[PDB]
């Protein structure tokens, strides 16, 4: 997240570090055994750290629970990034609390003017590298689809908005891939990709998550 | 080879892609410039890295 602010110790208890060998996305948990990623984010070896902050120390609030089953959503397309939305189960179901906590999957869609809460421990800088210890948040609202477009020639679908500012200076950014876009208490994008980070005119692109609720109800509920 | 439309994907690590569409050509460093078959061509490169090239 660049251009964020500390969230402060488990204030984002939803948000999920993916760690295989190292942090590489986040995701949203949505149940005691489902976490929302980015399709992009699917790796071998995945371990779901829950109640994370500080992701190299141990604060003594994580879970670390290996991910048994990835969904990949069926018409996810790596050429377009159409579709970037991944459910992962859990291998054992979470403990909630506090500091762990689901967030709530839309029953409407957002638009353009939405203000929401973008999180994740991906790089903070705009030009170059650092990676935070302790989770970052960003308030940043959905923009209108012209915006998006315009930023994107060719490339937003229906399952994409882009959130942010077109000034720059604010944006997720490189590992904070598969984290929440929240929105009024539910969770309305994925991280997912957009030109560099933070810069002017090239707002971060999200998986539209209130496009793919009833697929993710149903495949919860078949697997 | 340059790039003036880049995009990459917020994972560790990055895909990036050039989504860039020229008459006939891809940069120079591309391994699969796919085209249409129109004349002139459009074609654009499909290679995904974990960087973007530089600007053109
Ligand atoms: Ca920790």
């Amino acid at each position: 997240i660049v251009g964020g602010y500390t969230c402060g110790a488990n204030t984002v208890p939803y948000q999920v570090s993916l760690n295989s060998g190292y942090h590489f996305c986040g995701g949203s948990l949505i149940n005691s055994q489902w976490v929302v990623s980015a399709a992009h984010c699917y790796k071998s070896g995945i371990q779901v750290r829950l109640g994370e902050d500080n992701i190299n120390v141990v604060e003594g609030n994580e879970q670390f629970i290996s991910a048994s089953k990835s969904i990949v959503h069926p018409s996810y397309n790596s050429n377009t990034l159409n579709n970037d939305i991944m459910l992962i189960k859990l291998k054992s179901a979470a403990s909630l609390n506090s500091r762990v906590a689901s967030i709530s999957l839309p029953t409407s869609c957002a638009s353009a003017g939405t203000q929401c809460l973008i999180s994740g421990w991906g790089n903070t800088k705009s030009s170059g590298t650092s990676y935070p210890d302790v989770l970052k948040c960003l308030k940043a609202p959905i923009l209108s689809d012209s915006s998006c477009k315009s930023a994107y020639p060719g490339q937003i679908t229906s399952n994409m908005f882009c959130a942010g500012y077109l000034e720059g200076g604010k944006d997720s950014c490189q590992g904070d891939s598969g984290g929440p876009v929240v929105c009024s208490g539910k969770l309305q994008g994925i991280v997912s990709w957009g030109s560099g980070c933070a810069q002017k005119n090239k707002p971060g692109v999200y998986t539209k998550v209130c496009n793919y609720v009833s697929w993710i109800k149903q495949t919860i509920a078949s697997n | 080879p340059c790039c003036d439309r880049c995009e990459c994907t917020k994972s560790i690590p990055p895909q990036c892609r050039c989504s860039d569409v020229r008459l006939n050509s891809c940069h120079s460093a591309c391994k699969s410039c796919a085209c249409t078959f129109s004349i002139p061509a459009q074609c654009f490169c499909g290679d995904i890295n974990d960087f973007c090239y530089k600007p053109c």
